[PDB]
């Protein structure tokens, strides 16, 4: 589907914040005794609204809540940190869960240079026929 | 399933699980990503009044809880200390690693009393209370939150401008009499004894400007009873979101202590 | 190994219960303040004893214990959500954790079509030699 | 290895670890499922007398607990609130977010006493307590539980027949002296001062017509004391497996009071 | 990188304990209510410095520690379990997250065998061609 | 990244994330194993009055634990039991399922006072507290650990040497004032009433032939008093790491009892 806003409004920039998951260490900085606090650990930056992406964001946010919220409710866990784990699963699933049938539309090889390794070597004992 | 975005052809759609679209490179668990957005950012109104009706009180549905890792900064965010008349907390203490929402650059503060009528206190259009990368579907005692809702993305590999001035918070504080019903009144507090009677239409910049100039001109109470302001239609106050947007004020005296402030 | 029921009795039928984990939401009935009490979230179903599978199934669950129970005593977490996670991560390594090499009994990869593309190009210059 | 069953050949099996399968095919996450299976579907004796033989009391094993997705519908399931004889809780109370199974369609609820030797009660012969969607190896207090095993399965994506009248459900209350031990004996509870002495014969459609047909005899007690009823042997009862398949009674009367019941 | 032990001393030898994640269990030993207490579990070895790879690991944990701190100050998760299984899928999706172009540095698929089954095939029609 | 270790060419070497070796083979998630090394097996200095001076208190850093599957078996491991001189407790309690290091020959077991200036103790060159199968950030109360720190591994699918007489532990125990500071004061238990004043060079073996020494030679308190003995530096003791390495002491006495021990 195509992500179309139908919001009242749509703040048309992202002040952002988030974590440095592997920030470049300054010292001894990484050590949990020295380091900053709780609040003292988001970075930030902006994005603005170039190919209309924070305003798809934005709707993309709000349409993903009731799958959401219906995958929370039929889940036991009580909080869930699995969900992109689990997209990464299904990626691989979907290409390599099975055979792959090489030029079939759900397997994703590409032999094009293999072709042009032995379509070169057509002449390799064709034109090299004494 | 749960919606995934992808960006094809310079534009943001749902991936479509049908599908399979070999071009696209999926080569790091980096290039998946949890946003959560704040419901301020789709023109919601912000108020207290306006907000506080979206949520109410459920019992039966076990709370639910999902990380997401990065957010928005808030202008507004909010913090409830709700009790029942008899005393007891209308609101469970925030489990082991659930703390406040980082960014904030008002926190509304609420204290006060409701009948409270449920277990949890959910919000009414299935949006989430979003913590310190945390959401979850209910509210916690004493710690702030905004009301948002989480995307997860496949960013492109190249795009690298997709999450890599100081950051200043104030706490405006509120007290509430019937919260979580439809006869429910607030106060702003501009001292432990001098209050005005809020309007939907106050934001926290005209707050924050009535308080200052109560202090300055000496409107505060001199007793040890309670004096409540009231601000008549008149007066003027800043319908316009937040991202695209004095000696004037007379006051008037009428156990306890109602009061005018006028233009 | 091939399943031997080897219970006393067997129920050849199977009344199940489950949650709908992606239910088509009526309405506001997806939002956890509306919907469902924890005790109205399940769906039910009847499954009767084709191919054995019901008398199978209950064999497969009692042969599961012992490696469950070890796999448990070795774990510490308090809860395990992550054993099928964990299968379909070794599926995938089973057939993509290394090299895959054609034609070989533990690579997944079918050129039968593959081979069709080129051997239908035989003629495209042996028999074009004009 | 944990196994994982496979249908070949019109034929459920454990899949080989060693062998590699290429026409086997998992597409999605969706085809794995753990699915929880009743002991009671193999034939064992689900009377609360041999069910609680199976169960005892360790200590230095630490709990363990793992989710399953799918259930069976239970016609018996147990909800135990057993003390030591000094009133101390023999059971610890249900962690968060563990509930009780959702399908009984008797729940033998059983208070009363033992001597409880040891930190944990563990399932005898390896099997789990199955609670809501998590199976434990420990009985928690008050907390409704199936006894089961747990199955992990890849699904062929084609049979779509796995896991896509009302439910009603009733609780017969019994007290225990020396539960856990080879001297227990219970009591199946008509009313609070009126009991009638437990056997492993009792059905619980048995149990609850007799309840009822002391009820509308008025043989229940009808003093400040305890009336025990007791069932000599050539009462009948309804050894057949659930699935498969008065004015007749007379009482007479033998601090306390015993009696028994003829036909 | 290469791992170079700068510690000011190296125990060459390990004598590691772990848990038999899958014991070839004894009788009834496998079921919780019989089996050994929390301090039971454990076995036992012992690894010498073969390779150097004991002085290695020691060094491997040190240098470790700076990334595996920045990692737990910026999870949510109070105890995290899944840094084995999330190398595992990125393992997976480094080498099988786009397609796979054959030859190319980042597709590891060999077709040295698939030569040798359509170079055995040149003859197959060239050969005779009577 | 968070390195991961494989060995090439006969070496162990940390994995480049920017290339790509088609050789390396990950067949199973068994190949992927987290170890956890002692900070011991590097050299450190393992007697108390050192080791203690690595860790520190500190407020505003939430506590995290990871696990490991593999541990070394150590030779020291510490248990602390500190208050601050108001008797509340300085440690946390150990969370569920967090028990003591599995393998210890000797476990001091600290108990004292301190000012405990930070709601948790951390480790101040980042290491981490090993416990079972759980490494921490944090110290928690009266739980056995081991300092040291955690690396993960490819292992080749070949080398099945790669995890897979008996094990004794002997508790030494010590009291401390001015724990987590400069002027930290400890003494070696040898009765409730029998002290020994430590210094940094006493080898858990020293104190336990002392201890053994004072028994037999009949050196503990005859009173309701405290004795503390003290060793003058002319007296011998096990600088050598542990994996590579009497009727001769003269007992002399100087409310209270101070004393010194000759040779
Ligand atoms: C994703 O984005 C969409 C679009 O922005 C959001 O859509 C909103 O959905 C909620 C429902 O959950 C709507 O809230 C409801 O609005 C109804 C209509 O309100 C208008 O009614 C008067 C009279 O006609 C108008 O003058 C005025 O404009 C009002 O706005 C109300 O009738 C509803 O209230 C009644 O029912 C609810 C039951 O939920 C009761 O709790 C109330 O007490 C009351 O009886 C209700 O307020 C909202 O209007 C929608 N907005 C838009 C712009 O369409 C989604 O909510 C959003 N998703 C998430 C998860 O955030
Ligand atoms: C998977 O499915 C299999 C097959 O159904 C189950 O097998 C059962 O395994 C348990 C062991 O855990 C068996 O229980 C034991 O039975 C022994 C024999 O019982 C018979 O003995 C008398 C006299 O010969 C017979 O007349 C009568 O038929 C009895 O049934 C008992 O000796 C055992 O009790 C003694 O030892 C136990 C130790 O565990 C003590 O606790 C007792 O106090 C007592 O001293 C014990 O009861 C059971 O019989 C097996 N069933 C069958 C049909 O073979 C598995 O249990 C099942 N797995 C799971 C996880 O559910
Ligand atoms: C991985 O392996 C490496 C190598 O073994 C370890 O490196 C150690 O790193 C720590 C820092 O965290 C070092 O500790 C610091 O040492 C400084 C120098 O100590 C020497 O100073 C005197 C005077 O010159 C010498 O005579 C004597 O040899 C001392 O050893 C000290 O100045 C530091 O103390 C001061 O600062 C700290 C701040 O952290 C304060 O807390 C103190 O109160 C004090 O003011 C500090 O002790 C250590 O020396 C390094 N060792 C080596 C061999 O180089 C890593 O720690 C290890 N990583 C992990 C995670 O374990
Ligand atoms: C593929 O290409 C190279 C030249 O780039 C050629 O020399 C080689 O023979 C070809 N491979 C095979 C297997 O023939
Ligand atoms: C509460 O709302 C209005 C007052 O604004 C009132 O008229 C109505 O009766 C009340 N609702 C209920 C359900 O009692
Ligand atoms: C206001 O009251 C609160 C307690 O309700 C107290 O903590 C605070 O110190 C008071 N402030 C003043 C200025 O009296
Ligand atoms: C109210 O005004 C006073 C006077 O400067 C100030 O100290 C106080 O912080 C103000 N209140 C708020 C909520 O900003
Ligand atoms: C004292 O309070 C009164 C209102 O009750 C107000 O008018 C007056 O300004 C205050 N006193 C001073 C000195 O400001
Ligand atoms: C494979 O088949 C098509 C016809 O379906 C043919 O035209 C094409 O040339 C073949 N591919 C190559 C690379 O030659
Ligand atoms: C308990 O069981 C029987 C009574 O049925 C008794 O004879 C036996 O001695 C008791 N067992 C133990 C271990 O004391
Ligand atoms: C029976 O006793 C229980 C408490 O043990 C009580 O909750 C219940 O109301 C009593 N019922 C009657 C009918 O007396
Ligand atoms: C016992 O019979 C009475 C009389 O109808 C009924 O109210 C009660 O629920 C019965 N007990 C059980 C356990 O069904
Ligand atoms: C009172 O109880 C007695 C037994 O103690 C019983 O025989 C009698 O039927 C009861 N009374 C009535 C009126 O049913
Ligand atoms: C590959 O090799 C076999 C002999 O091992 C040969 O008979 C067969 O024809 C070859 N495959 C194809 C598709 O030609
Ligand atoms: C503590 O350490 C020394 C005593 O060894 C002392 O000279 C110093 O002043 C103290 N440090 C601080 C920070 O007060
Ligand atoms: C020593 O004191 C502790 C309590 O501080 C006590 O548990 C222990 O029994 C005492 N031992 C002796 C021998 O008095
Ligand atoms: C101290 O020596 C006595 C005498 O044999 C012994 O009982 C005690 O365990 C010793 N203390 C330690 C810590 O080993
Ligand atoms: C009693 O204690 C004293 C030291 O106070 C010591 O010299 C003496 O040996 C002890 N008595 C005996 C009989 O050992």
């Amino acid at each position: 589907e195509a992500i179309v806003n139908a919001q009242p409004k749509c703040n048309p920039n992202l002040h952002y914040w988030t974590t440095q998951d592997e920030g470049a260490a300054i010292g001894l900085a990484w050590i949990p005794y020295f380091g900053p606090a709780a609040e003292g650990i988001y970075i930030e930056g902006l994005m603005h609204n170039q190919d209309g992406l924070i305003c798809g964001l934005r709707q993309l946010a709000n349409e993903t809540t009731q799958a959401l919220q219906l995958f929370l409710r039929a889940t036991t866990e009580l909080r869930t940190f699995s969900i992109l784990n689990r997209k990464a699963i299904d990626f691989l699933l979907q290409r390599w869960g099975g055979t792959c049938h090489i030029l079939g539309p759900d397997c994703c090889i590409e032999p094009h240079d293999w072709t042009k390794n032995i379509t070169d070597k057509i002449d390799q004992i064709i034109h090299d026929f004494v | 399933s749960i919606p995934l975005g992808v960006i094809h052809n310079s534009a943001l759609q749902v991936s479509d699980v049908d599908k399979l679209v070999c071009r696209d490179k999926l080569s790091s668990t980096n290039q998946l990503r949890s946003v959560g957005l704040n419901l301020e950012g789709n023109g919601v109104a912000t108020d207290v009044p306006s907000a506080t009706k979206r949520w109410g009180f459920r019992s039966g549905v076990p709370p639910k809880v999902v990380n997401y890792e990065a957010g928005e900064w808030a202008e507004n965010c909010y913090n409830l200390e709700i009790k029942k008349p008899d005393g007891s907390e209308c609101l469970p203490a925030a489990p082991d690693g659930i703390r406040g929402f980082p960014r904030c650059r008002y926190v509304h503060k609420v204290s006060g009393t409701g009948p409270c009528a449920g277990d949890f206190a959910f919000h009414k259009e299935g949006a989430f209370f979003l913590y310190d990368r945390l959401a979850s579907t209910v509210i916690y005692r004493g710690t702030t939150f905004a009301e948002g809702v989480v995307a997860f993305l496949i960013l492109p590999q190249a795009k690298k401008d997709f999450f890599s001035s100081g950051y200043y918070s104030t706490t405006i504080r509120y007290q509430a009499t019937g919260f979580g019903t439809n006869e429910t009144e607030y106060l702003f507090e501009v001292d432990n004894l001098t209050y005005v009677q809020l309007e939907s239409r106050f934001t926290p910049q005209f707050l924050l400007q009535l308080n200052e100039t109560i202090y300055t001109s000496g409107k505060r109470s001199n007793t040890t009873g309670k004096l409540i302001w009231k601000v008549n239609p008149e007066i003027d106050t800043t319908e316009w979101a937040f991202w695209e947007t004095s000696e004037e004020l007379s006051f008037t005296v009428v156990x306890x202590x109602x009061x005018x402030x006028x233009x």
